[PDB]
This record gives structure tokens, C-alpha cells and sequence, in this order.
């Protein structure tokens, strides 16, 4: 079965920084490109990022030159740092890999479990 | 009339080893280490590994930047494929399928069955609209080992095959040895090509693999009649990173300074003065006087 | 960047009632747009993809039809399984964007 | 300096089948079709059928329709016919021609006839 | 569309050959051929008017509606032949044949 | 030549390089592949049944080779092209618009126009391109009775946009469409007039069409200017040992420089070299002894060039080569010296 399962979430302080991690599982993960979706309490969905499969081209929302998205196709790990955390950050963060017949060509659509982050 | 013929299984991984280099053009060499950038599956990558057996993979797969291909039976089940986007009727989808006599190349408006397949008939796509490229010609296609490069840059459909005997080892892997693809042919299509699929044809036991191309640099050895028969991938380690730069598939004893060392910046600073005041333009621009 | 809106942002039907949301784009997006629905506690589930093709395991209560700024999710006929909040997302152009949601 | 050559003569049993080649020189093979045209002895010219040679698009006769196929290969420049279930009415010489009669592209009348013809080969059923 | 010849059996005179359709026949659409012993036949008329190419200025046909004919100014030792008329207005036929003797 | 190149009216005994021995290129030749597929212009031009103006018919014509010729040589005007020309272009595609006018419409039939035909009918866009063909077919289309085949739109409630269609029959606030009834008794301007439309298509776009080329027989073991397909050069054709693959077009050494070629016609591999050359040299004694001189054509033939003296060195020309032994004067390289000796 394909599993996302998101780790690394906690408590940090205004100015702090986290690295998320995202372990992916039973399917051909170094084939896709991946996104990062979070969701804060009382909010809808908030697209924040996007790595092409080979690791190469990076895309970024409210978030670009404080957030960085990098992967490891050798581990089949994607992952999230964010630097310069402030409290609007609050948030589940989820990795996703979202149907996509235009950029990534995903013909399935899968999500993890969210991972929350708080700042304060 | 399309037919849905079954559960998910995980996928297998094979070795690539060295396999997936084609001749970057169409020019004559010989007796010469040439070094050329492209699209090139990387040595000792991980390849997916799908099986046709009560099982028959033809899952949806993604594109990308260019798509390394090979199949090994005697059935001939694998007989075609489909590119394309959303693979319906609101675009244009390329559908390359052989036969007994010929192969046939068409770029239509399909409207593709959810399980699409061949049976010896076309039970492919149910209707299709009006059409903006053809093309015919002869078939593309001990075990038949049979290995494709399908790029699409440009607009070119460009396809690179190769096919050889292969002797059957118990594991039924990838068999390991250099061999070059040839160019087949190239289609002035002109279509945005981000998902295929694989078409079998009904009536077996059959396997496929599939990798994905990247840019690299490659150093190729032309032999006297113009065969290349090695290669070295430039960014695989450390010692084909020399191997690259002194221009030989040797290196005699010695040290050697191939590269530079650089560490890069990781966060954006931008600090301006904090200043609330908007500049009065609009009262030198818009003045009555 | 395009900007996604939804209406109404909130409904009231009983189970048999027929169910329609409208999601609308600032740009002409075609006909890639994806509809999700997510119940609470749970990441959202894609129900149609490229404005109306269905995806495999979804009740045939559910359609949906549209292209360019305009589209539109309907449910036939409400059921009581049906009580979640309803997304778009346009994924013709990067950075990709939902909608505000629409709670049913 | 067009050619058509013909097969030679054959000889058939009563619901054999016989194929009759006909080899094109002195043009553009795909600028041209190709039409069957057969005469019985003491008969006149009655025509069989026509293909394309740019598309393999066909017009047959209905006296033939279930009976007569025609093909051609453009990579040898040669039209091909072959008529199955022969009986003893079928003895007769089997002509091809180049057809400007129709064209190959577009499938629609044009003004002209069959100018170029083959020797004729001849065709026994006993 | 059903083309009928006359005369059954017809050097220095002039000779007429017709051909009757049943039905009306373009001019686009009509041609003459002649048949020696021995030979294949040949295209002499097409467009009901003008000449095949290699086709000697003696040859001359004409006609309009159902009621064409094919004209030989002078008959030469080789113009004794067997002359057919042929339409493709509709279909493709070909006329019973004519006899010059 | 030595005392321009020296700058002295004097020149002092040894050898001297003062010019370059080349070797000039004396024909021209044009090797192109031969046409297998042609432009479907006969079935256009030759069909015996054409359009109604009112429902002008559309022939796509692709992927095949344009022999205009025959249009020269059986109304011709050309908008934005040359029809001399036309032999030598490209399109990615061609479109031929076929349909039956009086000949006194011919004239609506061009971009700037107006008129029934030009505004209800066939209209073309201001910026045209292409080239308008037209006939007089009153022999095939007029009848005594009257040809009603062959109808026109008089009314509309708008004009036609460039290459619009418009067969709709509804009524106008009148029966939009009215015969033509062509007649052999007509004046010509009265007369059915066939004309042909090709619209030319220029895209950033790899060509589909193309004009055939002109070309010329192979000439080997000569100095030749040469062009391959477009693969142009100057230099010596021989033949060649290299082995090719099916599918290679030409060849370059291991300095990237091409050095065989695929003959378009033949399918044969050509060996390429650059034409004989050489730096020339003269020797001679001081000029205060004598104005004697000797030329040596260094690493030439003395068979190329055109007292003859072939060494490793090159051609020796003007000096006698003897078998005696001396010490070395003025050195030629590889053993051989040159001197002035006694008359
Ligand atoms: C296959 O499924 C489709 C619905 O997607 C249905 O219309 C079709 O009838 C099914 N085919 C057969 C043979 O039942
Ligand atoms: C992917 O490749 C790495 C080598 O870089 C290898 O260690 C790993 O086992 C491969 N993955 C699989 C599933 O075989
Ligand atoms: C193979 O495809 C061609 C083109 O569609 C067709 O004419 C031919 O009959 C096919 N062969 C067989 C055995 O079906
Ligand atoms: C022709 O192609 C267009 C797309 O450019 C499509 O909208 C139209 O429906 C097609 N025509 C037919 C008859 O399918
Ligand atoms: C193909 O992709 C390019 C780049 O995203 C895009 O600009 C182009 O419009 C696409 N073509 C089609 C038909 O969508
Ligand atoms: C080159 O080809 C010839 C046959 O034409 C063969 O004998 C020779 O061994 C080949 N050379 C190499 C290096 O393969
Ligand atoms: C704004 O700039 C002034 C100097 O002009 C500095 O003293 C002040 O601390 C700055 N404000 C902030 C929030 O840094
Ligand atoms: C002048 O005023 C008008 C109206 O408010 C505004 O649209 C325009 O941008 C102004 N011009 C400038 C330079 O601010
Ligand atoms: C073109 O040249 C080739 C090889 O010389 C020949 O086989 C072919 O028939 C020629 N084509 C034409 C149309 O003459
Ligand atoms: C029409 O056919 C005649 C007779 O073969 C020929 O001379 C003429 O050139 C053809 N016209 C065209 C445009 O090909
Ligand atoms: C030229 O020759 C004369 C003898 O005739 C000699 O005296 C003189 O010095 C020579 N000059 C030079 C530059 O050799
Ligand atoms: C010069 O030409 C002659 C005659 O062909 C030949 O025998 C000789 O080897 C050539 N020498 C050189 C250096 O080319
Ligand atoms: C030198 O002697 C050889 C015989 O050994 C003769 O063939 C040659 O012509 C002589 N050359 C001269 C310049 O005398």
C-alpha cells in the first residue's frame, strides 16, 4: 500500500527554524515531483511548495526566500526547511502528490497524515 | 466497445548498469573519444520494473523530461503505445501501434477506453475527431530483447531502438554489456506529451522496465567503423569525473585536479531602512500648473 | 498567480436535495481544475480531475462540468455520507491555489 | 518512357485462385493509381476495379466485390490483383493500366483515361 | 450507365463510329480507345475531345449530351481496329465495341 | 617578389619564403536527393467537377514536392511572391481553394477587394499570400440550356471574414442563393471562369512542401566547389573506405572537421580533401654574385605544381641535381643542399 508519512513537527520559537521530513512508501517515488500543503486551524488548503522528480526545479508560494524544499531519492525522503518561522506559519503540514496532467503528469493522487507545527 | 478487464501491486526495482546510450546524431565518427551533452538515462540507475503474467501491468506513467523503454519476451504482447495529457477527447493524443504488416502512427482527438488493449481489433479508444498527423511505415518490433528512447523536444517525437537475442538467465534481469541505440524515425508532431501508457495485446508471460532520462555529460568511444562500443557518465563518481577530463577511458597513476570545491548560501537577507513615507509622485504629475 | 473563489461559502440541504457549488478563477484556467472534498480530521480526497472526469471509486451522485472561469460541482442527490467541505484547485500555472472551501 | 509488365500466362482448376503482378516504370508511382481491366475472348473490356497508390483506397466493380482484392507496394513500384474462386467464365486477359481517372490523393473524377497498358496476362481456368 | 455502339462491322474514306448512353454523359467524363490484333488498347480520345498524346491529327471525337461520336478523316492500313467508347460519369463502363472493316 | 617582400633592393645568398602555392577550384557541384513524392496539383487543376463560389471547396496539400512548372507551362497573379520563384521555397503547408465565377467577378478574387463575391462569397485577407489561378471553362461548364449547377450568395446580413464559409440557406429579411446559368452564348465577361487559390502558410514551423532543386553530375579527382544537400565545401572527391551507418549523412575527422560525405543520388561515401597547397620558397646566391633563382613547392608534388627535382622537402624547380658531394650551402632539408657552382 502507498503510505506518506510526515514527521519533524513541534513547538519552536518566532525567528527558529524546523526541517520537516516526509518518508515515502510503495510506489515509484523518484518518478514523481512533490508538493507541500499545510492547513492552520479555522483555514482552507494552502499550497507552499513544489520539487520536480530529478530534484532540479523548485517552486515556491507567501513562503519564498525563507522556505527550501529539497529531496534525496535515495532514501525516498522529501523534505521541508523552514527558516525564519513566525506565528502566521501555524500550521499541519502535509506532502502530497497531487494529480497533475500539466507540470508533474501524476495520474494519482496521494496524501500523508500532516504533521503540525507551532510557533511561539 | 471498450472492455474493463484487478488489484495494485508495488512495484520491483532493477540494476540499469550500462544500458540507454544512443547516437546523439547523425554524424559519421571514427577512431575518436567525442564528448557530447543530452538526455541520457544515468549508469547504475533505478529502473521500474513491471510484469505481464493472473496480473498485467498498464498503469498510467508519467513522462517527464524523456522516457527509457525495453521489454523482453516471445509473445510479442507489447505491441503499442499512448502519449499524451489527460488522454481524452478534449486533447490531441499520439497513438503508435504495430501489426503483422506495418505500424501505424496517428495524432487524433481519442476518447481512450479505462483499460485499453488490442485483441486479435481495436478496443483502444471508442470514437475519435478530427486527426492533424499520420504516418506509415514498416514494424518496429532465446529471448527478443527489445529497447526504445522516446524524447519529445521541440515538437519532435524523436524515437531511438534497439534489438538484439538475449540469452535466458533465471533472475530475469537486465543483462549486463554496451550496446548503442540507432535512430528509427522522427515525428514532426508538434503535441505536449506528459503521461503514457503501455498497450498489450490479448488472445502469455512478458516484462517491461522504465527509467527516466537526464541531462549528463557523456565522453563516447567510436571504434574504426564508427560503432561506439563505451561510455563514461561525467557526473556518476569521482573517477569518470578524470576520466572525462584527461580524455581517456585510462588513467595512469598520479594525482590529478578534475573540479572546485564551493560552498553555497542558504538563506535570502534583505535589510533596507524603515520608511513609511510614499514618495509624491502624483503631486508633480498630476499638478494643474 | 490566479485567484480561486468559491460560492456560496456555506450551504444548508437535507439528504435527497440536489447539491450544486460554484468555483470560480480570475484567470481562464481551461479545463484543469480539480475538485476535493474533506471531512474533518482527515487530508482532502480528489473526486474529479480536468474539470469533470470522474475518478475511480467516486458514486456516480457526483459530476461536475465547466471550462474556463466558470465551473461547477454538482451532487445529484445528497447523502448523509456527503457532509464535507468542498475545494477547487487549478493546477494550469504554478504556483498552484485553492479555493476559500464550501461547507455543506 | 512509361512501362507496365505483366506476369506470364497461368493455368488454374475451377475454385483456385490466381495472383496477377503488374510492374510500373517511367513515373512517379505515387502520382498515379492503378486499374483492372479483363477481356474473354470475343468479349470487349470490362473493368474489375481500382486502387490508389498513395493511400491503398479502393473502387471495385460489383460483378467482383466479394470475389477480386487489390493491392500495391510502392517500394518495388508494383500493383498487385488476385481473384479468387475462379470458375471456367473467368478465362479471360488480365490488363493493367495507369489510371488518370481518378486521383490518388483525393479520390475525386478527373479528365482523362487510361493511357499506359500491359501486355495482358492471361488467365486459363480448366 | 449503358453505352451502345453502331455499327456492328463498318482506306482512303472517312470514317464514323457513335456511341449512345442511356443516360447523359459529361464531356469531362467520356473517351475513345482503339484495339488492334493481338494488342492492348490504347486511349485515342479523352474529354470526349481532346487527343492522347502520339495520337496522329486524323483522330478527332466530339459530342454532347448522350450522343458522341469518334471521327477518322482518312482510314489508314493500321486504322482497322476495334474502337471502344468509355464513360465514368457514373462508375466506370466501357461500350460493346465497334468493328472498323 | 623576395626584394618587395624584404623591403631591399638587394638580397643576400640563402632561401626565402615569399608566397603560397594554391591550387583555384574550376566547377560547380550540385548534389541533391531526387523527388519521390509529388505535389497533387494534376488533381486539383484537371478535376472535372468544381466548386460552387457560394461553398468554395478547401485541398490540403502537404508532405510532398512543389513542381510549379506545369502552372507556367500551360490569369497568374502572385501577392507577396514571386511565381519565378516559387520554384526554390518552402511552406508548412498549401491550400487550394477551388470554385466557378463569370469572368467579370475574376477581378473580386484579391486582398483590397470588394464586391458580391469578395464580401458574401470568397473573401481574402489584406495581407494575402499566395497565388490566384483562373481559366476560361466556358467549353466544360456552359450549356445551351443553362448550367443552374453553379450558384452564388447575393444576400446576407454581414460580410464574409477572410476564408469564411457561409452555405446556410435561411431566408433573408429572399432565398440567399441565385443559379448562375452559364451560357455558350454569352459574352466573356458572362462566362464560368475556374479559379484556383493557393494560399501560402509560413510558420515558425518545419517545412512540409518544398520545391525540387536543381543539380548537377558528380566530378571526382578534381579541385571542386561543392554542395551536399546544403553541406557546402571546397576540396578534392575520391571515394572512400569508411564504413557508414544507415542512417549517416556525412562524416568529420577527429578535429570535428567533416571529411566524407553521403552522396544525395547515389548513396555512396566520397573522401573529401582540401585542393593542393603549399608555401614557396626561392633560393638563391647574393645579387651582388648573381640574379640566378630556384623555387622549391614545399610538400608539393611537382605533377601539382603545373630542371625538376623531386625531394622530401617538395618540388625543386630551376636547380640541377647532381650525384657529386659537397659541404652544404643553402639547406633544402632531408640531406639535399642547393649552391652556385660553375657556365
Ligand atoms: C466499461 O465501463 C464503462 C464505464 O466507464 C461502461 O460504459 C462500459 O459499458 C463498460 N464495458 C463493458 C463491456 O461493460
Ligand atoms: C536505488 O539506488 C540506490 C543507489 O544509489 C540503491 O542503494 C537503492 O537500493 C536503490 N533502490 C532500490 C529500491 O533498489
Ligand atoms: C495492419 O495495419 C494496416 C493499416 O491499418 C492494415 O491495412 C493491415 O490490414 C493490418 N494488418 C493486419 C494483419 O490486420
Ligand atoms: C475539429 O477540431 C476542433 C479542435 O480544434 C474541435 O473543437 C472540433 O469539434 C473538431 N471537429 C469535429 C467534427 O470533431
Ligand atoms: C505545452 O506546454 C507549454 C509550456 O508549459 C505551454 O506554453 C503550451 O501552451 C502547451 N501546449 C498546449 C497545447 O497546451
Ligand atoms: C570493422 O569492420 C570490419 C568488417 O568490415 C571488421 O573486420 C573489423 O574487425 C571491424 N573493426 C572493429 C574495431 O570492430
Ligand atoms: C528604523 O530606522 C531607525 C534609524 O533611522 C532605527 O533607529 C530604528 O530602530 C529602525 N526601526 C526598526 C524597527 O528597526
Ligand atoms: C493622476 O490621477 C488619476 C486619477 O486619480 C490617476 O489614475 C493617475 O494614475 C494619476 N497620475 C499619477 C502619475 O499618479
Ligand atoms: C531516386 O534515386 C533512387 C536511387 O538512385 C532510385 O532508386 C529511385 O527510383 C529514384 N526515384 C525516382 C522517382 O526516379
Ligand atoms: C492536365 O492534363 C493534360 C494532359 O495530360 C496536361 O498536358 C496538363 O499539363 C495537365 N494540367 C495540369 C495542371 O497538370
Ligand atoms: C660585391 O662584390 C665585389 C667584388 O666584385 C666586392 O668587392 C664587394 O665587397 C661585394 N659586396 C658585398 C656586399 O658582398
Ligand atoms: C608524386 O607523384 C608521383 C607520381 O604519381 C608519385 O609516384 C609519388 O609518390 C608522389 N610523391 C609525393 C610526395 O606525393
Ligand atoms: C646518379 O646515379 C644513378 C645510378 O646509381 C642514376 O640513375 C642517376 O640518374 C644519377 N643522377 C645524376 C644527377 O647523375
Amino acid at each position: 500500500e502507498v503510505q506518506l508519512v510526515e514527521s519533524g513537527g513541534g513547538v519552536v520559537q518566532p525567528g527558529g527554524s524546523l526541517r520537516l521530513s516526509c518518508a515515502a512508501s510503495g510506489f515509484t517515488f523518484n518518478s514523481y515531483g512533490m508538493h507541500w500543503v499545510r492547513q492552520a486551524p479555522g483555514k482552507g488548503l494552502e499550497w507552499v511548495a513544489f520539487i520536480r522528480y530529478d530534484g532540479g526545479n523548485k517552486y515556491y508560494a507567501s513562503v519564498k526566500g525563507r522556505f527550501t524544499i529539497s529531496r534525496d531519492n535515495s532514501k525516498n525522503t522529501l523534505y521541508l526547511q523552514m527558516k525564519s518561522l513566525r506565528a502566521e506559519d501555524t500550521a499541519v503540514y502535509y506532502c502530497a502528490n497531487l494529480k497533475d496532467s500539466r507540470y508533474s503528469g501524476s495520474y494519482y493522487d496521494y496524501w500523508g497524515q500532516g504533521t503540525l507545527v507551532t510557533v511561539s | 466497445q471498450c472492455v474493463n478487464l484487478r488489484t495494485q501491486l508495488p512495484p520491483a526495482y532493477t540494476n540499469s548498469f550500462t544500458r540507454g546510450v544512443y547516437y546523439p546524431d547523425k554524424v559519421f565518427r571514427s577512431s575518436v573519444l567525442h564528448s557530447t551533452q543530452d538526455l541520457f538515462l544515468p549508469f547504475f540507475s533505478n529502473v521500474t520494473w513491471f510484469h505481464v503474467i493472473k496480473r498485467f501491468d498498464n498503469p498510467v506513467l508519467p513522462f517527464n523530461d524523456g522516457v527509457y523503454f525495453a521489454s523482453i519476451e516471445k509473445s510479442n504482447i507489447i505491441r503499442g503505445w499512448i502519449f499524451g495529457t489527460t488522454l481524452d477527447s478534449k486533447t490531441q493524443s499520439l497513438l503508435i501501434v504495430n501489426n503483422a504488416t506495418n505500424v501505424v502512427i496517428k495524432v487524433c482527438e481519442f476518447q481512450f477506453c479505462n483499460d485499453p488493449f488490442l485483441d486479435h481489433e481495436f478496443r483502444v479508444y471508442s470514437s475519435a475527431n478530427n486527426c492533424t498527423f499520420e504516418y506509415v511505415s514498416q514494424p518496429f518490433l532465446f529471448k527478443n530483447l527489445r529497447e526504445f528512447v522516446f524524447k519529445n523536444i521541440d515538437g519532435y517525437f524523436k524515437i531511438y531502438s534497439k534489438h538484439t537475442p538475449i540469452i535466458v538467465r533465471e533472475p530475469e534481469d537486465l543483462p549486463q554489456g554496451f550496446s548503442a541505440l540507432e535512430p528509427l524515425v522522427d515525428l514532426p508532431i508538434g503535441i505536449n506529451i506528459t503521461r503514457f501508457q503501455t498497450l498489450l495485446a490479448l488472445h502469455g508471460a512478458a516484462a517491461y522496465y522504465v527509467g527516466y532520462l537526464q541531462p549528463r555529460t557523456f565522453l563516447l568511444k567510436y571504434n574504426e567503423n564508427g560503432t561506439i562500443t563505451d561510455a563514461v557518465d561525467c557526473a556518476l563518481d569521482p573517477l569518470s569525473e578524470t576520466k572525462c577530463t584527461l580524455k581517456s577511458f585510462t588513467v595512469e597513476k598520479g594525482i590529478y585536479q578534475t573540479s572546485n570545491f564551493r560552498v553555497q548560501p542558504t538563506e535570502s537577507i534583505v535589510r533596507f531602512p524603515n520608511i513609511t513615507n510614499l514618495c509624491p509622485f502624483d503631486e508633480v504629475f498630476n499638478a494643474t500648473r | 498567480v490566479i485567484w480561486m473563489t468559491q460560492s456560496p461559502s456555506s450551504l444548508s440541504a437535507s439528504v435527497g436535495d440536489r447539491v450544486t457549488i460554484t468555483c470560480q478563477a480570475s484567470q481562464d484556467i481551461r479545463f484543469y481544475l480539480n475538485w476535493y472534498q474533506q471531512k474533518p480530521g482527515k487530508a482532502p480526497k480528489l473526486l474529479i480531475s480536468d474539470a469533470s472526469n470522474m475518478e475511480t471509486g467516486v458514486p456516480s451522485r457526483f459530476s461536475g462540468s465547466g471550462s474556463g472561469t466558470d465551473f461547477t460541482f454538482t451532487i445529484s442527490s445528497l447523502q448523509p455520507e456527503d457532509i464535507a467541505t468542498y475545494y477547487c484547485q487549478q493546477y494550469d500555472n504554478l504556483p498552484f491555489t485553492f479555493g476559500p472551501g464550501t461547507k455543506v | 518512357q512509361v512501362q507496365l509488365v505483366q506476369s506470364g500466362a497461368e493455368v488454374k482448376k475451377p475454385g483456385a485462385s490466381v495472383k496477377v503482378s503488374c510492374k510500373a516504370s517511367g513515373y512517379p508511382f505515387t502520382s498515379y493509381g492503378i486499374s483492372w481491366v479483363r477481356q474473354a475472348p470475343g468479349q470487349g473490356l470490362e473493368w474489375m476495379g481500382w486502387i490508389s497508390t498513395y493511400n491503398g483506397n479502393t473502387n471495385y466493380a460489383q460483378k467482383f466485390q466479394g470475389r477480386v482484392t487489390m493491392t500495391t507496394d510502392t517500394s518495388t513500384t508494383t500493383g498487385y490483383m488476385e481473384l479468387r474462386r475462379l470458375r471456367s467464365d473467368d478465362t479471360a486477359v488480365y490488363y493493367c493500366a495507369r489510371d488518370y481517372t481518378r486521383g490518388a490523393w483525393f479520390g475525386e473524377s478527373l479528365i482523362g483515361g487510361f493511357d499506359n497498358w500491359g501486355q495482358g496476362t492471361l488467365v486459363t481456368v480448366s | 450507365i449503358v453505352l451502345t455502339q453502331s455499327p456492328g462491322t463498318l482506306p482512303g474514306e472517312r470514317a464514323t463510329l457513335s456511341c449512345r448512353a442511356s443516360q447523359t454523359v459529361s464531356s469531362t467524363s467520356l473517351a475513345w480507345y482503339q484495339q488492334k490484333p493481338g494488342q492492348a488498347p490504347r486511349l485515342l480520345i479523352y474529354g470526349a475531345s481532346s487527343r492522347a498524346t502520339g495520337i496522329p491529327d486524323r483522330f478527332s471525337g466530339s459530342g454532347s449530351g448522350t450522343d458522341f461520336t469518334l471521327t477518322i478523316s482518312r482510314l489508314e492500313p493500321e486504322d482497322f481496329a476495334v474502337y471502344y467508347c468509355q464513360q465514368h460519369d457514373t462508375s466506370l463502363t466501357f461500350g460493346g465495341g465497334t468493328k472498323v472493316e | 617578389e623576395t626584394k618587395c617582400t624584404l623591403k631591399s633592393f638587394t638580397v643576400e645568398k640563402g632561401i626565402y619564403q615569399t608566397s603560397n602555392f594554391r591550387v583555384q577550384p574550376t566547377e560547380s557541384i550540385v548534389r541533391f536527393p531526387n523527388i519521390t513524392n509529388l505535389c497533387p496539383f494534376d488533381e486539383v487543376f484537371n478535376a472535372t467537377r468544381f466548386a460552387s463560389v457560394y461553398a468554395w471547396n478547401r485541398k490540403r496539400i502537404s508532405n510532398c514536392v512543389a513542381d510549379y512548372s506545369v502552372l507556367y507551362n500551360l490569369t497568374f497573379k502572385c501577392y507577396g511572391v514571386s511565381p519565378t520563384k516559387l520554384n526554390d521555397l518552402c511552406f508548412t503547408n498549401v491550400y487550394a481553394d477551388s470554385f466557378v465565377i463569370r469572368g467579370d467577378e475574376v477581378r473580386q478574387i484579391a486582398p483590397g477587394q470588394t464586391g458580391n463575391i469578395a464580401d458574401y462569397n470568397y473573401k481574402l485577407p489584406d495581407d494575402f499570400t499566395g497565388c490566384v489561378i483562373a481559366w476560361n471553362s466556358n467549353k466544360l461548364d456552359s450549356k445551351v440550356s443553362g448550367n443552374y449547377n453553379y450558384l452564388y450568395r447575393l444576400f446576407r446580413k454581414s460580410n464574409l471574414k477572410p476564408f469564411e464559409r457561409d452555405i446556410s440557406t435561411e431566408i433573408y429579411q429572399y432565398f440567399p442563393l441565385r443559379s448562375y446559368s452559364f451560357r455558350p452564348t454569352y459574352g466573356v465577361g458572362h462566362q464560368p471562369y475556374r479559379v484556383v487559390v493557393l494560399s501560402f502558410e509560413l510558420l515558425h514551423a518545419p517545412a512540409t512542401v518544398c520545391g525540387p532543386k536543381k543539380s548537377t553530375n558528380l566530378v571526382k579527382n578534381k579541385c571542386v566547389n561543392f554542395n551536399f544537400n546544403g553541406l557546402k565545401g571546397t576540396g578534392v572527391l575520391t571515394e572512400s573506405n569508411k564504413k557508414f551507418l544507415p542512417f549517416q549523412q556525412f562524416g568529420r575527422d577527429i578535429a570535428d572537421t567533416t571529411d566524407a560525405v553521403r552522396d544525395p543520388q547515389t548513396l555512396e561515401i566520397l573522401d573529401i580533401t582540401p585542393c593542393s597547397f603549399g608555401g614557396v620558397s626561392v633560393i638563391t646566391p647574393g645579387t651582388n654574385t648573381s640574379n640566378q633563382v630556384a623555387v622549391l613547392y614545399q610538400g608539393v608534388n611537382c605533377t601539382e605544381v603545373p630542371n625538376v627535382f623531386q625531394t622530401r622537402a617538395g618540388c625543386l624547380i630551376g636547380a640541377e641535381y647532381v650525384n657529386n658531394s659537397y659541404e652544404c650551402d643553402i639547406p633544402i632539408g632531408a640531406g639535399i643542399c642547393a649552391s652556385y657552382q660553375t657556365s
